[PDB]
């Protein structure tokens, strides 16, 4: 029952990384004044499938310069991490969820890591030092804010945890500027617009780059599933579509920092902000 | 016919825009060979005709080869039917046979293909009338009382194509390198990405390996000389072998410092061979099947492959053969090494090399 | 570093009268009288500036084009602060069948003035990076397209043709296509410099009458 | 606010092979 | 706003500069300091809270509930006029006899030479080409043969989608440029009717 | 055997409905025709609804747009871009510059067409063509594309 | 030649010949706009954002007594 | 320490870039170019004056009829031709269609360039409308082959102001909503604010013009100095800002834009009836009615369309305020029908040159911007 119920997680997690990515071209394309994909498929209706198909038929490069292994581990390990992340968050009832969650996407930075180091190209191995850069910085505002949303989450019996069921089902309007942080935060862990100057896939082909992509993209909708429960007062479908469509969204309109701007601001800005927040809401729940 | 070929329509010096007065028609032009006797032919200004049955995506490298015009291209060749053979002939003056087989399928046989279009080849070749020269290509291990099949009926096709075109010259040449040959990378695949590699009894037969380049300079040659026809040559390389010296150059070469190699007695070979072509009939052909994992292999292993005492060889034809172990043709076989090519610390040949270079280099 | 922004109205008028008619007419004399042993020859012609005009041309040796051009940038009266080129054109019936030509420009006074330098194919014309940093590229260009030698250059090296490239194509006596050609090469795997070889040769049209009067 | 693409016949009403008024084009002065 | 601020400055020198002198309160150009409580909350709630972003979201918002420009090709097409420079072609009288005489003047002007023509005189008694070949891959689609042409015999026609697959379908012969021109001679004249009145 | 053949048919089928449906080209843009191939992308022509996507690196390209004229000092650096990208590939040769050589066809320093570098799939003839022409183009390369049959092919082999 | 071309049956004089060409409607096109053409108080942004955290926070209150 | 540079190599996919890095500051750039240098001045000595024309359009192929201008002049000054007045007021109006339509580009590649991809997507369906406007009057999108010794090849179709007003009426809406995504944004200003500074002593010592002379304080526009055609006529500002910054050259580059726009209002609305080339049949060929009816007209057809004019032996050097600079032509004439040499200066060449002096300083992610705000084109560069 716990393999059927892991496959039946994993059947929307698929397709709903297919109709993200469509949906990601249509609405940049319309808030550019154009359609987007609309020819392959009824109304564009095939066009990520196309696309994994494409990929599939497509051949495989294994450059022979590489360590073989590692080549294929890093988008192996991305994968395997999304939908792992997945599970801990609809087939659990852990008391420290949050926490197993967390765990989870600081790992994720290995595959970025390991594709840097497998592939022999000179700004491969420059830029995959700055991605993780990035995801590590903004890491600690990620667990400093979750430190911050645990100061209130208490069960029934009287327990403190961070089990998502037992959070509550209306929206933390005390913490507004905490949320914003918190979004910022999934921009920069994401590798999206305004923080997407870093690249380490320029040697993957076929599957192995399809992996990549569905690991990206799922992270990305694992990152709004959290801060819907943290702050939305819940998970639902509606919410989900709605912080997707506010992602395509600054990135259809903002442009990038360099990369020693967002560490000023990772390093000089959200890590104070968090902590302050924290010890204020420490205060406030004495 | 004897030298009115390479002479009597020759225009220009010899480039890409010149006119060599030669109309050929290659018979597997985007395998391995054809291809590179393609170029060989184009290069010079001569046209070309390429039937190929594969997609086109596999034979669009042969437009690049020559001038607008030069090259032709006809899809969809069956060589059961005699129509499209006759079509690709019907301006021609030289035919080449690159047309072969490793493997049998439930669709093709070895006879299929090494008995019976050669000889409607070479008869379809006779009843034209204009075509001058017909250049089939064999094996050097081809033998009538071979126990492996694909040369022997390698060598009955020989026979078919002697008979029914009496000017038609065969060649014979051993194991061919190249970047996309059928026996470095065969090996490779063995040495790497198996568990253990098989080694037919002791490994002492000889073999005489060549360059595909010299391959192709070869039927140039051919064509020039018109004592070749109706001829038998072998071509070989200048260095005699066995296959535990190409296996201990070729381990010594990608810098693998654990023999993985196991010798095996043949009958032990053959039990491992047999599920595996016991079933290779009922079954459209596979891909990643090693031509080296079949009995016919094993029987090859058993018997030297070498040019023949007082035979017709690359002396003959003005050609001194390059050599196969080092130089420009090991060269392919260095980029699969542990770790990379690469070149070294490069700092004892540094030291008084100007100074914008050092600085380039980061050295 | 000349011609800040001054007026806050709308200007409708280029120069002063004096100094515009000073440029327009006294400066070749005044170059003249000045510095005579710079000059060699002056040509006061159709004017650069605007077809409404005349301005001049002065001829110099390299022994001194350097002072000379030192002179035109710092002296009051002629502040040419701006080198728009330098360029060569070949005249293979002279002796000495290089001209190199330097154009200038005045911010100051909206004056424009050429300098020219007769050399053949083996004397060095020196640099002018240290008066001004745009002759580096110039003369870089110049040496690639015609051979002429800069001493003095910190690193003259071609900017414009092909790596291996021997020869200076905007001589009239190389050919128009040139002597190689490149094509990729299936048995050696690189892209290779062949001879040339044209499937259409060029086809030169001589039109020119034999009444016509402005041939010279 | 002006607005981009402007609707039927307020931009281009006759395409340039269906003019209205036949063209009069001098090309040589009186003088 | 165009306005400046000490610390939005993209550079280091700037930014050193900025922090350690007050040079950057005489340039106009920069946004002053906050005099009292209010200017102050309104700087705030400049640099927090942003407000600078919502106003580029706000407006690429409305551009998602805007009229969009895309034209569905091909069954939609663009917009082209008379003098537009497609596909070359060769006509005729509407007789039958064909336009050209063999001047080779458009042949002289074309500046990549991608006209080569040959001639004698035909069986009649007429002056007539034996080849017209234009290389449409030597070709700059200039429309200088057309100008140089005196019978209007070259053209270039109102076609732009003749795409090959390979390069031998694009050195035209005679025989095609005729026939290029049976077919589009109505548009051909229909677009000369209008263009005869300029040219 | 009439039913697995028609099943290789339709695999035929769908494989080529996902290989033209999904056309990921790479740009070298050169010269005058990049600028029209800008066009073919922007909002009134719109290469993205078609399926197309550019892509920075060889790897990830299912087609080459030669865009612009070819250079002596140019074409190494094309030939090796085009080696990197994986199979199946295309090139669409764009304008007389690429087709030909063009207006340099006859200069010291030109490559007088990219088939005498790389092999050509399409060739768009003008200079430039219209983004419209070539739309026009990549239509007819994914027709090319519909009429490849690979598994009937190797079912038959 | 141009008498040919642009001459009128009965025409007398060579100055009579007539002239259309694209010109602009008589009195001109109306003009146009050339120059650029363009938030609330912070203090009613921090008002609005303090309301709403206020009660943010007697909510959080209210539901940690109930807890 | 002793440390030695870091060097990077930046792109073969045209230009090339090798640079040294002490960490991730910069120390040297060092361009190398001539991957589109297809010797066009070679080939100009072998074409007649008419020929050559159409190489100008391929050389800065953003802004082509500005190319055709000064090749037209220098032309022009020597063979002693007058162009009418219909003929100049055409030429400055195409000019500033020509400079809005390059500035548009320059601009949104450099903001896509840093990031931001809507503006791009927003401006190219203007430059649509500007491409439907050169293929109107010249059949041609790009390579209009437009402008001709003595004026313009074929006079305005009857309908073309209409429109041309018809899209001035609108495009000051257009900036505007281009300038809600940048201008006030603090992404773009860190990215743009005292990126490459240039002042006025070394915009002069390195040869620079068009608006980086602008945005360092520098009052030098060639359309109000040194005037051509009818642009002495034409009011118009010159803008001015004094930081040499890559966020003030886009101010000045945006108010460029709305200074072509009033000339092109001002060149609607005083366009006169009247002739369009020159009337001197010895340079200027005959119309096609005069040609099939005059015996003359047909000798000068046939004449002006083999041998062309001779121009007069001479020399000039011509510029024009071309929309990334100071575009010039050297015409040396030795009395043929050929350029016995026709030198091209070109802006960006001068431009790219101060990318080693721009960038000394900056970081990896600036270098882009820097060439971005260079506008270099390679066409006009590699000739
Ligand atoms: C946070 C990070 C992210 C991870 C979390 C993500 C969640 C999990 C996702 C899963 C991962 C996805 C991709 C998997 C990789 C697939 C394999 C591959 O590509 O090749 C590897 C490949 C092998 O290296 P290579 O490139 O071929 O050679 C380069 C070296 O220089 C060559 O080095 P060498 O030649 O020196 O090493 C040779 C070695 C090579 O080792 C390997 O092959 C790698 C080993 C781990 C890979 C595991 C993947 C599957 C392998 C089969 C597992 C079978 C185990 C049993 C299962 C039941 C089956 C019956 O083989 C041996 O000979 C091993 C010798 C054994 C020890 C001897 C010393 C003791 C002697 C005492 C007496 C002996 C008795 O590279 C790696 O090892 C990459 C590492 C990444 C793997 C994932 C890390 C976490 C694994 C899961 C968590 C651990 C929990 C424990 C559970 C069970 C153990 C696994
Ligand atoms: C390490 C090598 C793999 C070891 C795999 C293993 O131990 O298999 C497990 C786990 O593996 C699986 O069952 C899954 C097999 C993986 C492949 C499935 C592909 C998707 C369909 C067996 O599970 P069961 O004992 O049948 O399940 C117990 C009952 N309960 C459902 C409640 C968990
Ligand atoms: C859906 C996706 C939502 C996000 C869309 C927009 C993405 C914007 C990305 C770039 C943001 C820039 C940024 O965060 O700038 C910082 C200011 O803003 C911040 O720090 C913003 C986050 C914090 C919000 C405000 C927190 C305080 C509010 C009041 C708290 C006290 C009263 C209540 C208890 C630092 O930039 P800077 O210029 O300030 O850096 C000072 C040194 N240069
Ligand atoms: N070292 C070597 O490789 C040696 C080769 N030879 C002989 O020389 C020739 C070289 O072949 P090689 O290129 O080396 O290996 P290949 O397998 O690459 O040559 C195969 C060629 O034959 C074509 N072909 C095979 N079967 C058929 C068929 N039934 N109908 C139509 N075409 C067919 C293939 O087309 P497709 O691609 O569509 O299958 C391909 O073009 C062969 O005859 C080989 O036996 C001799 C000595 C040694
Ligand atoms: C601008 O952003 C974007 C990119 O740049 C970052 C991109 O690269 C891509 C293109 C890349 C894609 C779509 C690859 C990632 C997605 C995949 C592989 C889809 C995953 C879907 C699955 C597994 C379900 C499909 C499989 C099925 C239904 C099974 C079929 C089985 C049978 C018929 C038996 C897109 C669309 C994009 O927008
Ligand atoms: S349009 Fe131009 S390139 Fe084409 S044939 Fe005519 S003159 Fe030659
Ligand atoms: S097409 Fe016209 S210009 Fe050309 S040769 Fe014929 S008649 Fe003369
Ligand atoms: S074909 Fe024409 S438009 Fe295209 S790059 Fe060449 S010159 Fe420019």
């Amino acid at each position: 029952m716990i393999v059927a119920s892991i496959l039946i997680l994993i059947v929307p997690v698929l397709l709903s990384v297919a109709m993200f990515t469509l949906a990601e071209r249509t609405v940049m394309a319309s808030m550019q004044r154009r359609f987007g994909p609309q020819v392959s498929g009824i109304s564009g209706l095939l066009q990520p499938f196309w696309d994994g198909l494409k990929l599939g038929v497509k051949e495989p490069v294994l450059p022979d310069s590489s360590s073989a292994g590692a080549f294929a581990a890093s988008p192996m390990i991305s994968f395997v991490l999304s939908q792992v992340a997945w599970v801990g968050i609809c087939i659990s009832d852990a008391s420290f969820q949050g926490l197993v969650i967390m765990a989870i996407s600081s790992l994720a930075v290995y595959g970025v890591m390991l594709a840097g180091w497998a592939s022999n190209s000179k700004y491969a191995f420059l830029g995959c030092l700055r991605s993780v850069a990035l995801m590590v910085s903004y890491e600690l505002s990620l667990g400093a804010a979750l430190l911050s949303i645990g100061l209130f989450v208490t069960d029934g019996t009287g327990m403190k945890c961070l089990n998502f069921a037992e959070m509550p089902t209306t929206p933390q309007y005390a913490m507004l500027p905490l949320c914003l942080i918190f979004l910022v935060c999934i921009l920069a862990e994401t590798k999206r617009d305004p923080f997407d100057l870093p690249g380490y896939n320029v040697e993957y082909s076929s599957l192995g780059f399809a992996l990549f992509f569905i690991a990206e993209y799922a992270n990305m909708a694992v990152m709004s599933a959290i801060a819907s429960i943290y702050f939305l007062g819940g998970f639902s479908a509606l919410k989900i579509t709605a912080l997707f469509f506010a992602f395509v969204w600054t990135r259809g309109t903002l442009p990038r920092y360099r990369y020693d701007q967002f560490m000023r601001l990772g390093w000089k800005a959200f890590l104070p902000l968090t902590l302050a927040f924290f010890a204020l809401h420490a205060s406030v729940a004495i | 016919y004897s030298s009115t070929l390479m002479t009597a329509d020759k225009l220009g010096p010899g480039g890409r825009s010149s006119v060599s007065g030669i109309t050929a028609t290659v018979f597997g032009a985007n395998g391995f060979l054809g291809s590179y006797i393609v170029n060989e032919l184009a290069k010079r200004g001569s046209q070309v005709v390429c039937p190929f049955r594969s997609t086109e995506n596999e034979a669009m490298h042969l437009k690049q080869m020559g001038d607008l015009g030069q090259i032709v291209l006809l899809p969809e060749l069956d060589i059961r039917n005699d129509d499209d053979i006759k079509r690709a002939i019907s301006r021609s003056n030289v035919i080449i046979n690159c047309v072969g087989m490793r493997l049998q399928t439930k669709n093709w046989s070895f006879e299929d293909v090494h008995v019976d279009f050669p000889k409607r080849l070479a008869k379809l070749a006779a009843e034209t009338g204009q075509v001058q020269r017909l250049i089939h290509f064999s094996d050097m291990g081809a033998d009538e009382n071979h126990k492996s099949l694909r040369m022997r009926t390698k060598a009955v096709g020989d026979k078919e194509v002697l008979d029914a075109f009496p000017d038609a010259t065969i060649v014979r040449p051993g194991d061919i390198v190249g970047i996309e040959d059928h026996f470095y990378n065969y090996l490779i695949y063995q040495l790497t990405l198996t568990v253990f590699a098989p080694v037919v009894e002791s490994g002492s037969n000889k073999i005489q390996p060549t360059y595909v380049l010299d391959v192709a300079d070869a039927v140039a040659a051919l064509l020039r000389k018109p004592d070749t026809a109706g001829k038998t040559l072998y071509l070989g390389g200048p260095e005699v072998l066995t296959m535990r010296e190409v296996y201990d150059l070729l381990l010594k070469t990608l810098r693998i410092y654990r023999d993985d190699t196991v010798h095996l007695p043949a009958w032990a070979v053959k039990a491992m061979y047999k599920p595996f072509d016991s079933v290779r009939r009922m079954l459209p052909g596979l891909p990643m099947t090693s031509p080296l994992a079949t009995e016919d292999y094993v029987e090859e292993m058993l018997r030297d492959k070498v040019v023949p005492a007082g035979a017709l060889g690359y002396a003959d034809l003005g050609i001194v053969p390059q050599k196969v172990t080092d130089g420009l043709a090991i060269e392919p076989v260095r980029h699969a090494r542990v770790g990379g090519y690469r070149w070294g610390d490069m700092s004892a040949v540094a030291k008084d090399i100007p100074e914008s270079v050092r600085k380039y280099y980061n050295i | 570093g000349y011609a800040y922004a001054r007026k806050t109205t709308d200007k409708d008028y280029i120069a002063s009268e004096h100094m515009q008619a000073f440029g327009n007419t006294q400066l070749t004399d005044y170059i003249i009288k000045t510095v005579p042993k710079f000059v060699k020859m002056a040509v006061t012609g159709p004017a650069q500036s605007s077809v409404l005009y005349q301005e001049p041309t002065i001829y110099t040796t390299p022994e001194s084009l350097v002072p000379l051009m030192v002179f035109l940038r710092d002296h009051t009266n002629t502040q040419f602060k701006c080198l728009l080129d330098v360029t060569a054109v070949d005249f293979p019936e002279r002796a000495a069948r290089f001209e190199v030509v330097y154009h200038l420009l005045s911010p100051r006074w909206n004056n424009r003035i050429r300098v020219k330098v007769c050399v053949d194919e083996v004397t060095a014309v020196p640099t002018l990076c240290k008066v001004f940093n745009t002759a580096n590229w110039f003369e870089r260009e110049t040496w690639d397209m015609f051979g002429v030698f800069f001493s003095g250059h910190p690193d003259l090296r071609r900017i414009l043709t092909d790596y291996g490239f021997t020869g200076h194509p905007l001589r009239k006596d190389f050919p128009m296509t040139g002597y190689q050609e490149v094509r990729y090469d299936y048995g050696k795997k690189r892209v290779v410099s062949e001879p040339l070889e044209l499937t259409q040769e060029f086809r030169y049209f001589d039109f020119n009458s034999p009444w016509e009067t402005l041939n010279r | 606010f002006e607005h981009y693409l402007p609707m039927g016949l307020e931009y281009r009403k006759f395409s340039p092979g269906t003019q209205p008024v036949k063209a009069v084009v001098p090309h040589d002065s009186p003088k | 706003g165009t306005e400046r601020r000490p610390g939005e400055s993209g550079a280091w020198k700037q930014i050193e500069r900025q922090r350690y002198a007050s040079d950057w309160e005489n340039d106009p150009t920069f946004k002053r300091t906050p005099k009292n409580l209010a200017e102050v909350l309104d700087d705030s709630a400049s640099m927090l809270l942003l407000t600078d972003v919502w106003r580029g979201m706000a407006y690429t918002l409305g551009a998602f509930f805007d009229k969009k420009v895309t034209i569905m090709y091909p069954f939609e097409k663009g917009q082209l006029s008379p003098r537009f420079r497609g596909e070359h072609a060769l006509r005729r009288y509407p007789t039958g006899e064909e336009r050209c005489i063999a001047c080779k003047l458009c042949e002289a002007i074309c500046p990549a030479q991608a006209i080569t023509i040959e001639a004698e005189e035909r069986e009649d008694g007429s002056r007539r080409t034996t080849r017209y070949d234009i290389d449409m891959t030597k070709c700059i689609y200039c429309g200088f043969c057309q100008e140089a042409c005196p019978v209007d015999a070259i053209v270039e026609g109102p076609n732009f989608e003749f795409s090959t697959e390979t390069r031998e379908e694009l050195l035209y012969d005679k025989q095609k440029l005729l026939e290029n021109g049976d077919k589009w001679e109505t548009e051909i004249a229909t677009n000369l009717r209008t263009e005869s009145l300029y040219r | 055997a009439k039913g697995l053949e028609f099943v290789v048919s339709k695999v035929d089928n769908v494989v080529n409905w996902a290989r033209a449906g999904s056309i990921w080209p790479m740009t070298f843009g050169l010269a005058c025709c990049a600028v029209e191939m800008m066009h073919a992308g922007a909002s009134r022509y719109d290469l993205d609804r078609y399926g197309i996507i550019f892509r920075p690196s060889p790897r990830q390209s299912d087609a080459m747009i030669v865009a612009g004229t070819l250079t002596n000092k140019m074409a190494p650096a094309l030939r090796k871009v085009y080696d990197q990208m994986p199979e199946p590939k295309w090139v669409v040769s764009m304008g007389s510059c690429a087709n030909g050589g063009g207006y340099y066809h006859y200069s010291y320093a030109v490559v007088r067409g990219c088939d005498r570098v790389v092999p050509v799939d399409v060739y768009v003839p003008g200079c430039p063509p219209t983004a419209e022409g070539l739309l026009y183009g990549l239509l007819q390369l994914q027709k090319k594309i519909y009429r490849s049959k690979t598994t009937q092919i190797w079912y038959k082999k | 030649t141009e008498v040919l071309k642009r001459g009128f049956p009965g025409m007398k004089s060579v100055k009579d010949m007539p002239i259309v060409q694209d010109a602009p409607p008589p009195g001109g096109f109306p003009t146009i706009r050339i120059e650029r053409r363009l938030g609330p108080t912070g203090v009613a942004i921090f008002a609005g954002l303090a309301a709403i955290m206020g009660y943010g926070f007697y909510k959080l209150h209210e539901q940690r007594q109930e807890k | 320490a002793k440390v030695n540079n870091f060097t990077l190599n930046f792109g073969p996919q045209v230009l090339r870039l090798v640079l040294e890095m002490q960490g991730e500051i910069i120390m040297r750039a060092d361009p190398h170019i001539g991957l589109l240098h297809r010797g066009t001045e070679k080939l100009l000595e072998y074409k007649t004056y008419l020929q050559g024309l159409p190489y100008f359009d391929r050389l800065d192929y953003v802004s082509m009829m500005c190319m055709e201008h000064s090749y037209v002049l220098a032309i022009e000054q020597l063979l002693n031709v007058s162009v009418p007045l219909r003929g100049q007021y055409i030429r400055v109006l195409f000019s500033e269609i020509t400079r809005v339509l390059n500035h548009l580009l320059a601009i949104t590649c450099h903001s896509m360039d840093v990031g931001a991809l809507t503006p791009f997507l927003w401006a190219f369906e203007e430059r649509e409308k500007l491409f439907e406007f050169y293929e109107r009057v010249s059949g041609a999108r790009m390579h209009a082959a437009y402008f001709r010794v003595g004026g313009v090849s074929q006079d305005l179709p009857i309908g073309l102001l209409r429109d041309v007003y018809d899209w001035a009426r609108q495009f000051a809406s257009r900036l505007d909503e281009m300038e809600e995504l940048l201008t006030g944004n603090r992404i773009w200003k860190e990215r743009t604010v005292d990126v490459g500074t240039i002042t006025a002593q070394m915009a002069w010592d390195w040869g620079c013009s068009g608006p980086i002379l602008r945005a360092s304080g520098i009052d030098w526009d060639l359309r109000k100095t040194q005037p051509y055609d009818a642009y002495g006529k034409m009011q118009f500002n010159v803008p001015i800002a004094g930081h040499g910054d890559c966020y003030d050259r886009y101010l000045v580059r945006l108010q460029e834009m709305r200074e072509s726009l009033r000339i092109i209002y001002q060149c609607l609305n005083e366009m006169p009836d009247g002739l369009y080339k020159s009337p001197d049949g010895k340079v200027c060929p005959p119309s096609r009615s005069t040609m099939k009816q005059s015996m003359e007209a047909l000798i000068h057809h046939f004449k002006l369309y083999t041998e062309g004019f001779h121009v007069p032996a001479g020399e000039t050097y011509r510029a024009v305020e071309a929309p990334k600079g100071e575009f010039g032509v050297y015409l040396v004439s030795r009395g043929g029908n050929r350029p016995y040499r026709c030198k091209i200066r070109s802006p960006g060449y001068a431009h790219l040159q101060m990318t080693d002096v721009i960038s000394r300083g900056a970081m990896l992610a600036d270098v882009v911007t820097i060439i971005g705000t260079l506008d270099v084109v390679f066409g006009e560069i590699d000739r």
